[PDB]
């Protein structure tokens, strides 16, 4: 007989950064 | 304009509730308020607290954007 | 359970009862009209509202067959067994008699089929679609589903033939909570003093199970009052009204259980001066929430927002604490920069979540401390993080004024730099009244001094008029510093006196000498530059006049 299987691998997110100017 | 009419209504409800409280007190010792309609005095003494939403600088910027 | 258990939703009870009974009591009438009735319904709303209670009531009252499916129960490990279970369930329901299927927590078995990446779930949802509609779809059976997130269902499942009618079992009203309380207090023994109408009025956001929890807690308090077993105490319990008051003062709505504020204890007499501003706040907060009939009589919605601005320490956060503690409406105290996040969009997601809680547990008051931190001008910052602050302020603008319901949200902002606020926030409709909180005058400084000295013993001859006349530019914080210095000198005197006593009560009051010699280092916090800046801002506001 056959059988099934569950799988949950990962995820990927995106970040936000702050910069500094010199006028 | 919404703010001025809202303040007038707020003064009117204040008058209504104080009148109702006085009526209940004198009953303790029919019409719900002395006048169900907002009076001219409510507008008269609700005008002391209004402002103008947009400054002349913002108005000038919008006028320049319209011109361009 | 029966129809006398579910309370506070007359429309939904009638709609579900008719839909489930009338097509199963007078089918001939529906053959006479010609069309078949709706046959699938999805109950949705916040948790603890009565969806499962309604399902239980229908199962108990209706004499037809009833089959219950919890969500995950259908799935199994062997390949293609879940669909076999669903087919078997539907066949069992159909074969014996006309029947009612109830699927609890459909969100587990009906994903959107577009964001999911599994296989078995997508075949289980497809099998559900075929069973609900297609060749030999269903005969003399009705399907009820219950969910907490109706948006997590694939739209193809929510079309006519599968789930045509959507009942919204939402938060009750004051009358609904009164009816629920009357239902839940029908079996316990109550003392005559209890008045459920006032209790329902003060339960501003409680939904369903919340009321039950309140009742249980009150009863437990009564049990632990008369337990300090004979029938003498077994009888004559008598749940007093004080028990209910204590349980209500302790519990909070489950919706706001996530953001429960720490219990700070202040009172209105703690706020010295600013009497007219205190009365204005009372008037703007308590009138819409207690007297809606007059507002609907005039046919206008109430005023909601308010912004305090002034020199630091004049008492803005103090007013906010007073509102939090001595007002019946729920309080959401939110920090300025707390809601920001490194990720993309999570700031606005958090803001939307906070306002969703506020509008859910209405009437609600939300305190925005230092509004200039998150709501600054737009586009001024050249080097930015992708305009995240700009998106945050735009989210605030749309959430405080947009395609909303305007039921009851009271926003109070507190910032000492009113020039850095976006002008789009200062317009009426969002923050419609701007209250300046100026430096106290002599009659306010004396009031403040009494306010903070109301729990302190003082020498009988100590008059505070001299102190008030002597502080001119001081603020409430400065007066606080003066009293703190006097108290610390008193503590020093007590400690040295005790040391002298044990070398081989000494001080019961704050002496005039303690105050005089603690007034040596008295200082005015706000400089003339800042005072002139605030005066110029007020005069620019009045320049429109
Ligand atoms: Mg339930
Ligand atoms: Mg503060």
């Amino acid at each position: 007989a056959a059988a099934a299987a569950a799988a949950a691998a990962a995820a990927a997110a995106v970040a936000v950064a702050v910069a500094v100017a010199a006028a | 304009l919404l703010y001025i009419v809202q303040r007038a209504a707020k003064y009117a409800i204040k008058d209504s509730i104080e009148a109702h409280r006085q009526h209940e007190a004198e009953k303790e010792v029919p019409e719900v308020d002395p006048v169900p309609y907002i009076t001219k005095e409510h507008f008269a003494e609700a005008m002391k607290t209004a402002k103008r939403s947009v400054s002349d600088a913002e108005l000038r910027r919008y006028e320049a954007y319209s011109q361009q | 359970v029966g129809y006398d258990d579910i309370g506070g939703c007359r429309k939904q009870m009638a709609q579900i009862r008719e839909m489930v009974e009338l097509p199963l009591r007078h089918p001939q009438l529906f053959k006479a009209i010609g069309i078949k009735p709706p046959r699938g319904v999805l109950m949705y709303g916040p948790p603890g509202t009565g969806k499962t209670l309604m399902a239980r009531a229908v199962a108990n009252e209706t004499g037809a067959f009833f089959f219950l499916i919890n969500g995950p129960e259908v799935m199994s490990k062997m390949a293609g067994e879940s669909e076999s279970n669903l087919r078997k369930a539907f066949e069992e329901a159909e074969k014996n008699a006309p029947a009612i299927i109830f699927i609890d927590e459909i969100d587990s078995i009906a994903p959107k089929r577009d964001k999911t990446n599994g296989e078995v779930e997508r075949r289980v949802v497809s099998q559900l679609l075929t069973l609900m509609d297609g060749m030999k779809a269903r005969s003399n059976v009705v399907v009820i589903a219950a969910t907490n997130r109706p948006n997590s269902i694939d739209p193809a499942l929510r079309r006519f033939g599968r789930f045509d009618r959507e009942v919204d079992i939402g938060i009750p009203d004051a009358t609904g909570r009164l009816e629920v309380l009357r239902i839940h207090t029908k079996n316990m023994k109550l003392a005559d003093d209890v008045d459920l109408e006032a209790l329902a009025a003060e339960t501003h956001g409680y939904v369903g199970a919340d009321i039950a929890s309140l009742c249980s807690e009150a009863a437990m308090q009564q049990i632990r009052e008369k337990m300090d077993i004979d029938a003498e105490v077994l009888d004559s319990l008598g749940v007093t009204m004080d028990n209910f008051r204590f349980a209500l003062g302790n519990s909070n709505p489950s919706a706001l259980r996530e953001t429960v504020v720490e219990s700070v204890n202040v009172t209105w007499d703690d706020v010295g001066g600013l009497d007219e501003i205190k009365e204005e706040l009372k008037e703007t907060v308590e009138y819409p929430v207690l007297h809606p009939d007059q507002y609907t009589k005039f046919g206008l919605s109430p005023s909601k927002g308010v912004l305090f601005y002034g020199p630091p320490g004049t008492g803005k956060t103090l007013l906010a604490k007073a509102v939090a503690t001595e007002v019946s409406a729920n309080f959401i105290s939110v920090k300025g920069p707390e809601l920001l996040s490194m990720w993309y969009g999570e700031s606005e997601s958090n803001i939307r979540d906070i306002f969703d809680k506020a509008r859910a547990a209405a009437p609600t008051v939300v305190f925005l401390d230092e509004l200039d931190s998150i709501a600054k001008a737009r586009g001024g910052s050249l080097g930015d993080a992708g305009g995240a602050s700009d998106r945050v302020v735009n989210q605030l603008l749309t959430e405080m004024d947009g395609m909303n319901a305007k039921k009851n949200v009271f926003v109070i902002g507190a910032t000492n730099r009113p020039d850095q606020i976006d002008p789009a926030i200062l317009r009426p409709g969002r923050l419609d009244q701007l209250i300046y909180v100026p430096l106290p005058d002599e009659n306010a400084r004396l009031s403040i001094l009494n306010a903070q000295l109301r729990k302190t013993p003082l020498e009988p001859g100590l008059e505070l008029t001299a102190i008030a006349k002597a502080t001119q530019g001081f603020s409430g914080a400065d007066l606080l510093y003066i009293v703190q210095r006097a108290a610390k000198y008193a503590i020093k005197d007590s400690i040295e006196a005790h040391r002298q006593h044990e070398a081989e009560d000494p001080v019961p009051y704050i002496t005039k000498e303690h105050f005089a010699e603690a007034m040596k280092t008295a200082k005015r916090s706000v400089s003339d530059a800042e005072l002139r800046r605030y005066e110029a801002y007020s005069q620019q506001m009045k320049a429109s006049r």
